[PDB]
Parts: C-alpha cells; structure tokens; sequence
C-alpha cells in the first residue's frame, strides 16, 4: 500500500493504484489490485495499514451489496461516500481504529455526472476534481493544478495520469511497481490492461 | 389436584406434590442395595434392560478414588448430581489437599436438591442415590432422596421391591456389620440381600453390578465375568 | 408462578390467526375514518375527528395527521397514544438515514422499518400489539408520490386511494367508483371530502370535525411542500366544494 | 526460519528448513515447519511456533467441519480466509505468524495464499517467508520458470532452502519437501543440510567460497 | 425477557402452534414453483378484492435474496420480510467469508434452520410462512427448487405449490409434469406454471405474477401484457 | 499492583525429631521507622499448626481473618471437628497457597512470605513455605527475608539433610533458633530484640512462647575499635 | 395451562412422554450391528411424487468413524447433528485421536433435557448412532429425547418399530456377516413400509473400520434389493 | 511495580529408548543466589504411564502439572476409563499452555512415556504450547550445557566411522536403560560443575511397560 490517485474528468472518473505489496526488505507481490467494486457504477480504492485496508474495503462492499439487494436499487456515489465517511468517523474513536485512506470514484446515473470523493482514515470527506493519498499528493497536486482542465476527455485524463505516474517514478524513493488503472463512467467500471 | 402444577405450591395439608411425584419415579426404578461393615462399604445394583437386544443400564458411578454412588430413577439427573459431586470432591483436593468427607458430600447434595423445590420454573430431581465411601472416620453409606433428605445408614435399598432387601438387612444387621477385613463375604451378604427383591428373574452375569470401597481398596466397579464369582 | 396470568399475546388460533392482531383490528374499525388519495401532481390526506365537543380547542389540536419529515406525513386510525410512540420512532429513523447517507429517506424504507417493529410485537416479547393503522403519504425522487398503509400485523401495502378506521368497506367502494388515474390534487380534495361526507356517522360534516393535509409540488420549481390545513382553510375548502 | 512455496506447471512445491532458535541458542534442528492441515492442504509455519501450530491445527478442524456440512471440499480461498479473519480479531494482541496456505482444487487449480498476523491475505505464485527469505528469493527468482518439470521444481525448492540455510544463521538443520497435487500432497523426504551441502557442492560445482 | 414456551407437545404428539402456523400458510395466496431443463419459474397469486392498488410501490411477492437466488412465499406477509432480511444478510456474509455466493441448498438450509429455531425457542411463535426458494448455484446450470415450512423441514422439488387451494394445483402438476422430460424451454415452463395457476386463480388479468430465473444471475419479472398473452393462448386451446 | 507499607521482617523455622519450631520478631516497620512494637506475626490455627507471616501487615491481618473464618467453616456440620476431621497443617497450607497464587494471577498479590509449621495427624512433621508469587517449597529449615541469608546457614549446620532430623532434639533445635534470632538482631536493620517462638510437638502439642528477648550479646569488643584506619585515639 | 418440566402422578415428564408419541409418527429407521460392521437404513417417505427423494437426508455423517440415522420431527435433529459434529472434531483437536462412540452419544444426550422455563421443549426426534472405535469396536446406540441411550445389537425406531423389533429379535445372531445384515435391513424395511420398497424411497448406509462411514448409492442399494427378492423366492 | 514472574532455576532432561523412556531433573530449588530447598521434586508421575516436568517458574510449573493431572482424571470419567495416550496428553497440554497465551506459564515442559506401539516417547513444549516429539531433550537453566553433549552421545552427531574419510556416519541405534542412565548422571555432574543453579540431588523417573520406577543420586551441594 502506498500510491492511490484519482482524476474526475468531463464524463468519467479515473482511479490509479500502485501494484506493489512490500513487507520489510522484500517486495512480496507486484500485481496487487488495491480496489473493490462497491456497486456497478461505484469503485473504491484504498491504502494504509496492512490487513485493515482489505478488511475495511470488503466490509463496505458487503454492506453496499446488501443495500442493493434489499432495495433493488443502486445508491448514489454521494450516498455511498457519506456511508463510508460515517464508518471511518465511528472507527477513529474505537478501541482499534481502521487506519485506511480511500478514494471513491463513481458515476451518478440520475445526474449524469462523474464524482470523485477523497476520504482519509479520520473520516475527512472532500469532493474533488483530482485527489491523492499519502506522499503522492506532494508531487501530483501541483502538477494537476497546472495541466488539469474541467472539460477534458477520458483519453486526455489518461495522458494527464501518465504524466503523474512518470513524475512519481522519477522522484519517489520507493519502487511501487507501476499502477492498475480503472475507469468509471455511464457504462460502469472497466480496467485498462496496458499501462 | 389443584396444588400439583408446580414445585412452588403447597397443598392445604402442607404437601409438595411435585416432590412426591419425583419420589414416585424412584419407586419405578430398578432395585439397588447398599451396605457396609467397619472396614468396607458395598453397593449392589440390579441393572435393567430395554429388551434382549439392548444393553443393561449402568447404575453405579464413581465420584472419586474413595467415593461413589448407585442410582435409581432418572439416570440423566444422576449424571448431573454425580458430576456435581465429582467437582466438589475435586475442589476439596485441589484447594485444601483434602479428601471430601462423605457426610459433607451428603450435605452438598441436600442443599442442591432443595433449591430446585423452592423456586418457580425449575423442577425437583427425579432420582434417588446411595452414596458409599471411605474417609478419615471409616466406612460410610448414605441415602439421598430428591426431596433433599439425606440419611446415613448401616444398610439400605431403594427402587422397586426394595422393601424385601431392606427387611433382610434389618434382620442381618448384627452379622454383616462385623464382616471386617473380608471383601468377598461382605459382597456375598449384599448379593443375598438384593436377591430378596427378585421376582421371576434371577441374577445373571450381565445383569448384576457390584461396587466396593474400603481401607486399602479404592472405589472400583465390577461387571461382566468379574461378578460370576458371586452367582 | 406467573404463568397463571399470562394472556399469551403472540400465539396462533386453531384456524391460524393471531388473536390479538384480529382484536386490535376490531378496535381500529371503531376509530374515526381516515382517507388517503394519491393524484398525479400531489397527495391528499383527510381524516374525521372522533365525536368533537364544542369546547374542544380546534386550531391548536393534532389527533389524526402527523408530520414525519418535510417529505412524509401520516394519517392515524386507532389509539393516539400508541401512534405517537411509533411516530417518534419513525421521525428518529428518518433522521438516522439522513445523517448516514446525506439524503432524505425513501418512503418505503421508512414504512418497512415501522411495519417491522409492529411485526415484532406479534411474534415475540409477550406484549400486546400496537392498536394503530397508518396511512403514509410521502414523496421521494425514486417513485414520486406514494401512499401506503400498515396495520397491527406489521403488514404494509401500497395504494392509489385507501381508507382506514370506520366504514372502510363503504368508503373503499365509493373511492373505487369515482377514482381515476389522471386525477388532479384539487379533484382528489373534492373526492376525499365527498367520501367522508357520505360515510360519516355524524349528521352533517363540518370544519371543526375534520383534519386535512396535502402534499403538492405546488412550491416554486421542483420541490415539495407540506400543507397542514388550518380551521379557516378547511371551512373555506368545504364551502368551495358545496358541502356546507 | 526459511519457508517457500511456488506455483508451476505440475502443481505446487513447498520447501522449508527445520531450525528453531531462542536468541543465538539453537533449540531444535528437527522442527516440522510444514503442517498438514489435511490430506490436501498444507500450511507453512514462520514467526511464533505456538501461534502457527495451534491455529493451523484449529484451521484443519474448521476445514473438516466445512466438508461435513457442505459435503464438498473447502476451497483454498475459503480456508485461508478463515485463518486470516481469525488472526485479524487478535490484531494488536501480539500474535506472530507468517504462513502460506497451499492447496489444489478443481475450481481454483493450484493456489497459494500468504496469510500473516497483521491481517494481510495475498494470493500469489511465489512466496518466501522467514529470516532467510531473501536468500531463497535470490535463487528462486533467477531459476524459476512456469514450465519446470516436477523433478527440477523439487530440486529448485530444495536448493533455495539450502542457499538460505547456508547464509542465514537462524536457518538450517534439514530440508523438508512437499509436492501438492489435486489428489493430495506427496512428501518428498527429509534432507539433512550437513550431507546435502557437500553433495550439492560436489555435483553442482557451486559454493566455491567454501573450503571443501 | 419473555420466556414462555409457546410451541409445546400435546398428548397425541403434536405441536399445535407449528400446525396452526401451517393453517396460516393455507390461508395465504397461492404460490407455485416449476423447474424446467434450463430454468426455474416462480408463479404467484394476487387476490382481486383489492382495487385502487398502486402496483409500482406495493411489495412484490417474489424477492431477490441474491443476484442468483429468489424467494417466494405463502402465509403471513409481515413474517416473510423477517426471513427474507435474514437470508439476504447471510447471503452477503457467505460471500465475505467463503469468497463465493451461496448455493440454493445452503440458503434453503439456513432459512429452514431459522424457521426451526422459532419452534423450540422460548417467548416466540413459529413463522406463519412456507417458502419456495429457487435459483442456480455459482458456475452451475442445473436448476434448483426447494421448499421450506414452519416446522423447519425442507426438501427439493421438481415442481411444487403452496398456499390456498394448493392441493388442487398440486393435483394438476402431478399428472402434467413429466420427470423423464421436464419443460425444455422457458416458454414451456412459464406456460405450465400459468396453466397451473389458472386452475385456481379466477381471472388472468392483474392476479398472476410470474418471475423467471435463468443461470448466471439472469432474473427478470414479466409484465401484465406478457403474462396476458399466455392467458389468452391457453384459453383458446382449451375450447376444444 | 501494590507496594508494602507496614512490614514484618524474617520468619525462621526448622524440623526436629518429634516436631517443628518457628519464630519471628514482634516488629511492624514503616520503612526505616520502627513504628509498631507489639505485633504478633505467629498465628496458631487449632492446636497443631502455626502460620508465620512476613511482609505487609495489612495483608497479614487479612490472612488472619481468613484462617479464623476457616476454623469456623470447618466446624459447620462436622461432629468430628475436634478429632478426625480437624484442620491439618497440609489443609491450611494448600488453602493459603491457592489464595496466594490466585492473587498473583490477578496482578493483585498479598505482599507476604508465609511459613506453615505443624504436625500432621499421623505424627509427621509439616514445614512448607509460600509467598506473594505463589511459589512453594519445603526443607528441613525454612526462613524468609534476611533469615534466608543468615539463619538458614546456621540452622543447616544442625539439620543439613533428612537423616539429621531424628538425631536433633528439641533442646538443640530451640537453641539454634534463638541463636539465629540474635544474629538477625545484630545484622538486620529492620529487626527488633523482642520476639515470639512456637513449638509444635507430636507428644507435648503446641507450646506458644511470647515476649522473648535476645540476650547473651557480644558488644564489649566495640570499645577497642577506634577510627576507620589510622586514628589511634 | 401447566409447566413444561412437570412430572405426572406416575413419575414421568409429560413433555418427554408426549415427544415419544411424535417419534412414533415418524418414518422407520433400522440399525444392525455386526463384527464386520454396522448397517443403518431408513424409510424416506416422500409426501408427494413431485418431491425429489434424493434431497431427503435422514442418514447423516458425524465423523469418519460415526454415522447417524433419525426418525420423528427431523428438523429438530439439525442442531443435534451440529453439536455432535462439533463435539467429535473438538475432541480430536484437544486429544489428537478419534472420540469414542459412547462418549459422542453421551454428549448428544446431554442436550436432551436442557429444556424448560435453555430451549422451550424437548426434541421430537430419536437418533440411531452407529460407529466404531478401538476399545469397544462396532457399536449401535439409540438416543432418545429423555436423555437416555441404550446400546443395541439391533434396533428399529419409527412407525413400524414394534413390528420390526420383534422381527429383529428372531433374525439377529452374533455371527452375522455385513452382507447378511444389509439384506436383513432391506427385508424388514419392506415389511413395515406402506409403499413398495425400492432404491428411491429407501436408503442404506454402513460404517466399517477400514473405509469409515459411507452412504450407499441408489445403484448399489438397487442390486441388494434385487439380490434380496431372489433369495426369498429360492426356498 | 509488581513482577508476577520468578526464576526457580533447576534443569531437566528427557531421553527415549526402544522400550523405555526416562525423565530426569535435579532437586535444587533457588531464588537469586539463595537455595530454597536441596530436595524439592519437579518430576511427577501423572498416571497412565506418563511422567511430566515443568521447569522454570515453579509456581506456574506446579499449577500446570496440577491441571494436567486433573485433566487425566476427567479424561477417565468422560471416556470410560480409557488410557490417555502420550500423544493425546501432549495435544492436551498444548491447549493448557496456549489457553494462557497472553499471560503465559513461564515454564519449559517435558513429558515422557511410551507410545501406542510400546516404544519410548519424549515430548517437549515451549511456554505457550508449541510441541514436538524427540528422542532427546534437555530443558531449564543448564539446557545449553547438556543438550549439545546429548546430540553427540545419543544421536551420534558429528561422529563419523573411522577410516571412511568422513563419508560414512556412525550408525544410529537404541541405547540400553543402563547406558542412558550413565549419560544422564554424567550430564548432570557436568552441569553441576559449571552451573551454579544446578546441584544437590538428581532424581530420575524411568518408564517401562511394567510401570514407573525411581532412582536417586547425590550431586555436589556447593
Ligand atoms: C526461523 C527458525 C526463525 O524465525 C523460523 O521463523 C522459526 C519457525 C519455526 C520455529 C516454527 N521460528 C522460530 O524458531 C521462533 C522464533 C521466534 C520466537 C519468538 C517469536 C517470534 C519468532 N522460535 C520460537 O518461537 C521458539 C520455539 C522454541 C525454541 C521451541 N520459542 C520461544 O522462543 C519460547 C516462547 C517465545 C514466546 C513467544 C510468544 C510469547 C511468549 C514467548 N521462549 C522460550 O522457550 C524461552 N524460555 C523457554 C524456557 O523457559 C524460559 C523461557
Ligand atoms: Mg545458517
Ligand atoms: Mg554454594
């Protein structure tokens, strides 16, 4: 767990997440998918303390899927993000808090708009055009401030994202073994296999 | 009649009918005999079967190296009470490095049965027990009834047709009490005692059940070919 | 012990009915009639107050119609005290949902949970059921305008027009006769009042013996407004339809 | 410890050392670091001996209860997740475990799950765990191919443990080999490092840094 | 807490509360389940004494437990919601721990276990509900149809019906359903299900609900016009 | 988690041919302050057991109450309470040893070191130690605190092993105990001159001696000692 | 009404005696013990022909060395089996060994009387528990809701129990082979069953030291049924 | 702050033969630099031909042995007087130890007896329950002194056949009870010389099919 990025463009939300899983002085895996599909049009990436990350993500996934079956209806990204924030807000004052930071990328079918939410382990929610967790932000934010435009296409967003990964690969101390990129739009969630 | 719905109700004449109905379950149970001398204490039990294809219901249970009982009535209730005795015997050993007195064993059983006769919801125990043992004051024989009443005796018997064996022991009292340092003769007296409660059936090899405890004898149970000597 | 005095409220009859639920429904059938009618552009809630006294304070009174949130209201039929217990629970449940999801609670979800509470009292706990039947009138962005009813059994169903309380048999026949799908709110208002006027056990229907409420999109642009009618407003709407 | 397990054409190889230490004191040279959950599942042991032993035996009981209730063999995924969910409940209490749950089923094929005491659960093709994991990784990575024969794969797993046993002070004793197939696992013997080292040195021509 | 033993044995060896719960099921609207060669169909009666209903929002008779399993019922409607909720929760819990969706047998066994628990627990009455649970196991194309009842017994059926006048429709299915050759297609299976309900229902308008379940989480509910076409077709063939 | 406040120092004891002897001074120290001087730290249980206690005095008084209550409880429904079913030293010890270990296991110990000395019903000598940790051991000689360091060496010269017990008389054994108490008065800064001594014999029973004093002390040589090295005056 | 844990004037628990009447209404189950193994067989009794009979699970595995057959209110047996399986596996975990058949039966029977005003009523199901261990060998137990269990050489429970038990009395001897026992269960089941016995409405099972507990296939049982009919016609 | 643990010293040793097994242990009990007892046994006959010792913190050691003896007692009650096999006892002890994983028994535990084939068996445990069957095991204060000697003399480690160019190892073979006791006595006299916590006395418990025999030997008392 280390690098997770998110970019909201005109018609979609793009999430990029590092593939490396490191423990001690060994990279145990270089093909790890740090994300879970919460619903057909909502995707959550995550990063933080080992074990807590997956345990939290799957717990949220189970709850949202339960809701979908009960109501035969998909919750809006805004509704899901609020539910997630509250769970983390509860967690921070627990005996042992979830040390997990998340990005929630979703497409609202009622509004026909993409939405990106950044939520840290304290339960601090913000809607953003672009977001990051960890040390990644210290490079990407200033880069996106410069190059990002609100009316960009998905292809323009992917090029903008490539620019971020290149900068991280140049200046970051740790080898994070590249990223898995996923796109969320009106047609649902799909993975970019060649990045 | 109107006063037997539960154990918490007294009858107009001051009787507890649920306790009396529990006492009735013992009378239906198979006969078992208890007797002792000064050196040893013996339990003899007539085991009962469902049919020729079935096994014979085990009547005797070991509680410690120096104590154990025989049952008559509801067997599961005997299992609960014997388990409680095992724990109490065991508590006495671990905490005080002390073998539990047979008299205290009786007192503990009395108090456990009593609580079930004064509270709503619960029921009385439906079993009678004959506890034998050898402690610091020699050999002992107790009779437990689920009313709570525990009684120390030289000899006794409980179950169906137990009056026959109880009469015999009342006649033989002076003889068997002085059978000291002779296990086999004390058992013989107990086997002859239980024989006074037999009707149509006789004592066979997988029917009879004997147990003994004494001065230099741990509580041990004899079944099968080990009781063929006494037929 | 105490077994002797237990009524056993949560058991089946030999015919497979829940005694207490059936007897609670019998109780509700003597309560003042309450009608709900759903139109294409709004919902009407009309209810008859139980034999009014002339010295009853009418303007500062609430017996039949209660507000659950800004988008949902209920009409009550049965024990008012029982209804208020359930109403406060429903109000809290709506706020819990808003707090959790930052969205107003969908009508059915609120109805289901309130109905699930009633169900519990019929299956476990050994307590008497709530002697209450509700008519839920509300709006959300999924299904739009909705009418539901729940009863002591905890069973709920959706409706276009429905009555609870007294004379529901006669009232439901009259609603079934004159109701149609392309109906407006103003027409539904007239139907609700006319139905009560004919099914009432009173001599004549007057403003002081009624509670009335509408849920329109009559506010300014794409938003819902709840109107709990004042005494003078009921007096005017009663004259306007030619009942008095 | 040094333990490894890798996926290949012919199933799964599991290889471990047999050393146990209390500081610099070598407590045992004959420890069983592979635990037989059942005839089809293996679990490796690294970290706390008791924690691994106790809970992976417990895991076998849970796996047995599963097939009694469902009349079907438990998946490697489900078995590993029972263990990971258990240790996650004890997170912060001080459990020390680094295990690999290895198995072969019909729906999954050969599967390895790394499960660790801080809650991590990873599916993967190759894993090395223990104080000598880096030494084993070095030999394994440089010689690993998917199209290894069963004979060559068994040797690679053995040779990788030997590499760690040599360099890592807290690894050694002997090598225990396992081959896992759909029909179950097959034990491929205990190999004393004392005799194995000299044998490999001579036959392979490696370990020139050592005087032979 | 309320502790009373409501479900108890009688002298003749019967548990009347469980048997009276079956009477509540007998009162409920008819529900039918028929499984074909590559599908299962769940048919349900809706009583027509209720006009002025809003069918958009009214609770549907067939409920999705997961994307691949469905549950219909006969008996007390309020009681059914509790079983459906528990089943839906267990479905998600199974996916979370086993990393695989429930089998239809497992889900049935769970629901049946819940029903049984309420027949020997203090302070509760049995569920006045019998269920028909149908679907397809993960990565499997064999159709599954199970039935449960208040006592807690469950079993698998080639075809089955529950509710009021269920003995009439069971009589129909027993002679019309061939074990050696089940309904080969979706149309054949739906038709047999509609036919069986037409023995009991009254009119084939807004009284019959049909839900078709196919492999790999393919579930769809038929509309009024779609069902009415089956009703129109069957009646014309009948006049012969 | 505790810290001892008012404390009692060494308890010493040994076996002899027909029984056991046990002794302890009558002081209750409050740190360096020798606060309380009338403290009895030997507590008889029946006529066949004496429990000697060192360490925290508040916890000692608690243990006194437990032993007193134990005697009461044993008499309940017990016709042979003064005969066959009387309390044995082994019973009393095991009870305390159970309590001490339970209390240490709850991280709330009784801050004591205890020696149970007595004679069993069959005449056998009983002497066993238990402390705040629940640690137990038996030996021909037993002592707590400073007594372990200074008394045991002296008492072991008399009874070095099991075979020396029949050869040791009550006169010789008492002499050694009294000598040991003098040495502790010389060398233990939290000790007093006044002490109590108890003898439990299989023939003569329990003999409890109060208000004993250390005597026949050697101090005269002190007058010759001048300065710390060179000083002549 | 009246208390759940009440004694009758004759000295029996009303609810326990009433649960025994429920067991008499249940489908027949038969067990026979031999030196070569123990055989367990049950009547399935499908309520309707549309019901898929293979889903009727009235014979059940507890462990590799212990099997179980049931009769009565079969839904009540689920928690009893769950307990038995847990008890068997738990003992293996604590003691690294198989658990004795008698000890397993005792563990199940401890649940029986844990009812009152714990669960609300006794179990309405009887169990035949068959198994093998190193000490006492092949065993068959009859576990009742009274909390009592008897060991049996042979035993029948259910609606046709008294008629079947009288038949087992004559037919059983100590030198019965496993094959002879299999046929004897089928023979006696066919006698007491309402509908005609075949592979679909009856099920066989056994437990042997070598192969453990096994439920027979419908193909295997069908051949034993055919072998049985031929042998009766042969004299 | 109160420290619930202590070190009572001492050392123990378990060796397994073909048809027998021994479990030895010194009889000295200590705290810091003081001797508490010169004869305080810590090797116990627990019944069913199982001998046991739990060395380290004596209070925890006594509690464990006491609990296991009690476990054996209840095993007979619950399972028709069945004999508790050494392997079943080992697994039971694991659960006793691990039951206090978060407040451990500070002891090294060893048990000895015969397996179900009649062959000698020794099992050793760490403080929290990890166990292993072995031919040979020393535990306690002087385990580091004794154990490598056992590796050399019992399992013949580092010993090669003379003249074979260090190619043929010395063959493994079972030792007689006489040869084993010689190694035990020499192990303890050597440990007594070089470890201050070891001495006073040596008590050996030998286990055969006939039962449990005892042997006692003096050790240096300094
Ligand atoms: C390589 C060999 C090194 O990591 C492997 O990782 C092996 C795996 C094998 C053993 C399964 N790991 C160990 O050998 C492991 C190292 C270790 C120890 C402690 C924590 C993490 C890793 N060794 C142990 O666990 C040893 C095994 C013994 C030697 C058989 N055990 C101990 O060190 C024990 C208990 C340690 C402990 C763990 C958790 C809570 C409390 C304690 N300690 C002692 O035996 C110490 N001594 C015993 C005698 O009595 C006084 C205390
Ligand atoms: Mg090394
Ligand atoms: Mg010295």
């Amino acid at each position: 767990m280390d690098i997770i990025l998110g970019i909201r463009v005109q018609d979609s939300v793009i999430l990029a997440s590092s593939k490396a899983v490191t423990r001690g002085i060994s990279v145990l895996k270089d093909s790890d998918d740090k994300t879970r599909q919460l619903s057909p049009h909502t995707l959550m990436s995550f990063a933080g303390e080992a074990g807590d990350t997956v345990q939290f993500a799957e717990y949220i996934q189970a709850n949202i899927q339960l809701y979908s079956i009960r109501e035969d209806y998909e919750l809006s990204p805004q509704a899901v993000s609020s539910f997630v924030r509250q769970e983390l807000a509860k967690s921070i004052r627990s005996r042992r808090p979830y040390q997990v930071n998340v990005l929630i990328g979703g497409y609202d079918k009622k509004k026909n708009k993409p939405e990106l939410y950044q939520i840290d382990y304290l339960g601090t929610k913000v809607e953003l055009p672009y977001g990051a967790h960890g040390y990644s932000g210290f490079y990407t934010f200033s880069l996106l401030d410069h190059h990002y435009r609100p009316d960009m296409t998905t292809e323009e967003g992917l090029d903008l994202l490539k620019l971020c990964v290149q900068e991280l690969e140049k200046r970051m101390p740790m080898d994070f073994k590249g990223v898995i990129v996923k796109i969320v739009d009106k047609d649902g969630i799909r993975q970019v296999d060649d990045f | 009649n109107n006063y037997d719905g539960d154990t918490v109700t007294f009858s107009p004449t001051g009787r507890l009918f649920q306790v009396e109905y529990a006492l009735e379950a013992i009378k239906q149970g198979s006969v078992t005999v208890g007797l002792r001398s000064n050196t040893h204490a013996v339990l003899v039990a007539l085991k009962r079967n469902a049919d020729e294809l079935s096994s014979y219901q085990k009547k005797i249970i070991k509680c410690d190296e120096h104590m154990g009982l025989s049952l008559a009535g509801l067997a599961p209730d005997a299992r609960v009470l014997s388990n409680y005795l095992r724990q109490q015997c065991n508590y006495s050993s671990l905490v005080f490095n002390r073998k539990l007195a047979v008299e205290r064993a009786g007192h503990l059983l009395c108090d456990k049965a009593q609580k079930n006769t004064q509270s709503y919801g619960g029921r009385p125990y439906g079993v009678g027990l004959l506890i034998i043992g050898y402690d610091k004051s020699g050999a002992h024989l107790l009779e437990f009834q689920p009313s709570g009443n525990v009684t120390e005796l030289y000899g006794t018997a409980i179950g169906a047709r137990s009056q026959g064996a109880k009469t015999y022991l009342e006649r033989t009292l002076d003889t068997f009490i002085k059978i000291d340092g002779n296990p086999d003769e004390l058992i013989k007296a107990g086997v002859e005692a239980i024989s006074q409660s037999l009707r149509d059936e006789s004592l066979t090899v997988d029917n009879l059940s004997i147990a003994i405890v004494g001065k230099d004898t741990p509580f041990t149970i004899y079944d099968g070919e080990a009781v063929a000597k006494y037929i | 012990g105490s077994r002797r005095y237990d009524s056993r409220t949560t058991i089946f009859s030999p015919e497979g009915r829940l005694y207490q639920v059936e007897y609670a429904l019998e109780s509700i059938s003597h309560a003042g009639t309450a009608i709900g009618i759903m139109a294409s552009d709004g919902i009407v809630l009309a209810a008859e107050r139980k034999v009014t006294s002339t010295l009853l304070e009418q303007d500062t009174s609430t017996e039949k119609l209660y507000k659950l949130n800004d988008k949902i209201a209920v009409a009550v039929a049965g024990l008012t005290a029982d209804a208020e217990i359930l109403i406060n629970t429903a109000r809290i449940h709506a706020q819990n949902y808003l707090k959790t999801y930052n969205e107003d609670i969908p009508v059915e979800i609120l109805v289901r949970r309130l109905s699930d509470i009633k169900q519990g009292y019929t299956q476990h706990g050994g307590l008497r059921p709530f002697g209450v039947s509700f008519i839920y009138a509300g709006y959300d962005d999924r299904y739009g305008y909705q009418l539901y009813t729940s009863n002591p059994s905890g069973n709920y169903t959706g409706w276009k027009a429905i009555s609870v309380g007294a004379n529901t048999s006669a009232a439901q026949t009259l609603l079934q006769m004159d109701y149609k799908d392309d109906m407006k709110v103003d027409d539904a208002i007239e139907l609700a009042l006319k139905t009560l006027s004919k099914t009432t056990d009173s001599s004549a229907l007057t403003y002081d013996r009624l509670e009335f409420a509408t849920i329109r999109k009559g506010a300014n642009d794409g938003e819902v407004y709840q109107k709990i009618f004042k005494p003078q407003e009921i007096k005017d709407i009663l004259v306007k339809t030619g009942i008095t | 410890t040094t333990t490894l397990a890798f996926r290949f054409q012919g199933g799964i190889i599991v290889a471990v050392d047999s050393r146990a230490t209390a500081g610099n004191w070598v407590a045992s040279q004959t420890v069983k670091a592979v635990i037989e959950i059942n005839p089809f599942l293996l679990g490796t042991m690294a970290g706390g001996a008791a924690d691994c032993q106790f809970w992976e035996t417990w895991l076998g009981s849970q796996c047995r209860l599963h097939e009694l209730r469902e009349k079907e063999r438990i998946s490697v995924a489900a078995a590993s997740k029972i263990l990971s969910n258990l240790v996650y409940q004890y997170k912060g209490a001080g459990l020390s475990m680094g295990t690999m749950i290895c198995g072969y089923t019909r729906k999954e094929g050969p599967t390895i799950y790394y499960v660790d005491s801080d809650g991590t659960r990873l599916k993967g093709d190759i894993f090395c765990v223990g104080s000598g994991q880096t030494f084993a990784y070095g030999v394994l990575d440089s010689n690993y191919k998917w199209d290894l024969s069963v004979e060559d794969a068994l040797y690679l797993g053995k040779r990788s443990i030997l590499a760690a046993a040599h360099r890592d002070a807290y690894s050694g004793g002997s090598v225990n080999l396992y081959h896992v197939t759909e029909d179950g696992w097959i034990y491929h013997g205990n190999h004393d490092v004392g005799e194995l080292f000299w044998k490999v040195k001579e036959e392979e021509g490696s370990f020139n840094n050592v005087i032979g | 807490g309320y502790d009373r033993a409501l479900s108890i044995f009688s002298p003749d060896g019967h548990i009347f509360q469980v048997e009276y719960a079956l009477e509540a099921v007998k009162r409920g609207t008819c529900a039918v389940g028929v499984k074909g060669k590559n599908c299962v169909v769940l048919g349900c009666e809706r009583r027509s004494t209720l006009k002025l209903q809003d069918t958009r929002i009214t609770p549907s008779k067939v409920s999705k437990i997961d994307s691949h399993v469905v549950l219909s019922f006969s008996g007390l409607n309020a009681d059914s919601r509790i079983l459906i909720e528990k089943a839906r929760v267990e479905a998600q819990s199974h996916r979370l721990t086993l990393e695989d969706p429930v089998t239809v047998e497992y889900l049935t066994r769970y629901v049946a276990g819940v029903q049984q628990r309420y027949t020997q627990s203090g302070g509760v009455r049995p569920f006045g509900v019998s269920t028909l649970i149908a679907g397809f196991d993960p990565r499997d194309d064999e159709p599954k149809l199970y039935q449960t009842e208040p006592s807690g017994i469950y079993s698998s059926w080639s075809a089955q019906t529950i509710g009021r006048n269920s003995k009439t429709v069971r009589e129909f299915l027993e002679k019309n359903y061939d074990r050696k050759e089940p309904p080969a297609t979706v149309e054949e299976c739906v038709k047999l299900t509609v036919r069986s309900l037409l023995e009991v229902v009254q009119t084939g308008a807004k009284n019959i609900e049909i839900t078709v379940v196919k492999p790999d989480s393919d579930i769809v509910a038929l509309s009024s016009e779609e069902i009415n076409q089956y009703v129109t077709q069957i009646e014309q063939e009948k006049q012969e | 988690t505790q810290q001892p406040i008012v404390t009692g120092t060494s308890v010493i004891s040994m076996k002899y041919d027909n029984g056991v002897i046990i002794a302890a001074d009558n002081l209750g120290s409050y740190g360096s302050l020798l606060r309380f001087n009338g403290v009895e730290r030997l507590i008889p249980v029946g006529d066949n057991t004496v429990v000697g206690i060192s360490g925290d005095i508040s916890d000692m008084q608690h243990i006194e109450r437990l032993l007193k209550d134990l005697v009461t409880e044993n008499a309940y429904d017990n016709p042979l309470a003064d005969a066959e079913e009387a309390l044995e030293p082994s019973y009393i010890f095991e009870y305390l040893a159970t309590v001490m270990y339970q209390r240490r296991s709850k991280m709330n110990p009784l801050w004591n070191a205890i020696i149970v000395a007595g004679v069993q019903s069959n005449g056998d000598q009983f002497l066993r130690y238990v402390n705040l940790l629940g640690v137990t051991y038996s030996s021909p000689t037993l002592a707590t605190g400073f007594g372990a360091h200074m008394a045991n060496p002296l008492l072991r010269k008399v009874v070095d092993r099991e075979s020396d017990i029949p050869k040791t008389t009550v006169q010789v054994a008492e002499e050694a105990i009294v000598n040991a108490m003098r040495v502790l008065y010389y060398r233990d800064a939290r000790s007093s001159r006044n002490f109590s001594l108890a003898i439990i014999d299989k023939n003569t029973g329990l003999t409890f001696k109060k208000n004993l004093q250390v005597e026949n002390m050697k101090w005269d040589f002190a007058k010759d000692i001048k300065g710390y090295g060179t000083q002549k005056i | 009404d009246r208390g759940v844990s009440t004694f009758s004037p004759e000295g029996r628990l009303f609810q326990v005696e009433y649960s025994l009447e429920a067991i008499k209404l249940g489908s027949t189950a038969i067990g026979i013990a031999t030196k070569e193994g123990v055989v367990l067989g049950v009547e399935k009794r499908a309520t309707s022909p549309l019901l898929e009979s293979d889903s009727i699970e009235k014979i059940v595995e507890i462990d590799r060395h212990i099997g179980c057959a049931m009769s009565g209110l079969t839904a009540d047996a689920r928690s009893m089996i769950e307990h038995a399986r847990t008890a068997a596996v738990t003992h293996n975990l604590y003691y690294d060994e198989d658990i004795n058949v008698e000890s397993l039966t005792q563990s199940v029977c401890d649940l029986a009387l844990r009812f009152g005003e714990l669960m609300s009523r006794p179990f309405g199901v009887a169990l035949l528990i068959a198994g093998h261990d190193a000490d006492d060998g092949y065993q068959l137990f009859h576990a009742e809701p009274s909390g009592t269990f008897y060991r049996y050489n042979a035993k029948a429970i259910g609606s046709g129990s008294e008629g079947a038990q009288a038949e087992l009395l004559n037919e059983w001897h100590s030198s019965l082979t496993l094959k002879e026992a299999e046929l004897l269960v089928l023979k006696i089941l066919k006698q007491v069953m309402e509908e005609k016995l075949d592979e679909n409405n009856a099920q066989l099972s056994c437990i042997t030291k070598q192969d453990g507990f096994k439920i027979y296939d419908n193909e295997k049982t069908a051949e034993l049924i055919k072998e049985l009919k031929e042998k009766e016609a042969a004299e | 702050q109160f420290n619930p643990y202590g070190d009572n010293g001492g050392t123990i040793l378990g060796i397994a033969g073909e048809d027998f097994a021994v479990l030895a242990g010194d009889t000295r009990n200590i705290t810091d630099y003081s001797i508490n007892s010169r004869y305080e046994p810590k090797v116990f006959d627990c019944g069913d031909n199982i001998v046991m010792s739990a060395n380290g913190f004596a209070a925890d050691g006594d509690a464990l042995v006491k609990r296991f003896k009690n476990s054996v007692k209840w095993y007979h009650f619950d399972h028709n007087d069945k004999k508790l096999s050494i392997n079943s006892a080992a697994r039971n002890i694991q659960h006793l130890l691990y039951g206090k994983r978060f407040f451990p028994y500070y002891v090294h535990t060893i048990i000895a007896g015969l397996d179900e084939d009649g062959k000698g068996a020794v099992y050793s445990f760490d403080p929290v329950g990890s166990y292993e069957r072995e031919q040979c095991r020393a535990g306690g204060a002087a385990a580091s002194l004794i154990m490598p000697f056992l590796d050399n003399q019992v399992n013949f480690k580092n010993q090669y056949e003379p003249g074979t160019n260090g190619k043929v190892k010395k063959p493994l073979k079972y030792l007689s009870v006489e040869e084993v006791i010689k190694l035990v006595r020499d192990s303890f006299t050597s440990a007594t010389e070089r470890h201050i916590q070891v001495g006073d006395g040596l008590e050996i418990l030998i286990v055969t099919k006939d039962g449990v025999r005892k042997e006692f030997y003096e050790l240096k008392r300094d």
